[PDB]
């Protein structure tokens, strides 16, 4: 799918680093 | 079979592996070679996260694809 | 040594800093470039929330890691 998996991935580990 | 997995950090760690290995196992093989327990790994492909009691066949995760990991605080 | 610490917002900060350096430091140094004090800053590498009493030795941060730079509210 592209790049989707690494910007999705991006995205997450982003998210569990706001927590 | 190899796979390969991505870390944010850019860092590509190579897996050997079979279609039959589970996701579990696949996170057991990371944790031997970077430390990462599987409680703190998120593994992503194909814009799905992949689930425990799943493998690889499942997946249609093939020869030489990439898999990209997500780490938990 | 170099080291990198990416804001949430994609934003890069390239600093200078040695493996003896503390991540209070390391804090005081992003501060020099962006402003933001040490008090509303919370660093992570690998997966861990930095601790400001160790040092980047003791993490394991070598050459051209990158930091990640999380911003907190001032409570008062």
């Amino acid at each position: 799918l592209g790049l989707t998996d690494l910007e999705l991935a991006q995205q997450l580990q982003q998210e569990e680093y706001q927590q | 079979m190899q796979i390969f997995v991505k870390t944010l950090t850019g860092k590509t760690i190579t897996l050997e592996v079979e279609p039959s290995d589970t996701i579990e196992n696949v996170k057991a093989k990371i944790q031997d070679k970077e430390g990462i327990p599987p409680d703190q790994q998120r593994l992503i492909f194909a814009g799905k996260q992949l689930e425990d009691g799943r493998t690889l066949s499942d997946y249609n995760i093939q020869k030489e694809s990439t898999l990209h990991l997500v780490l938990r605080l």
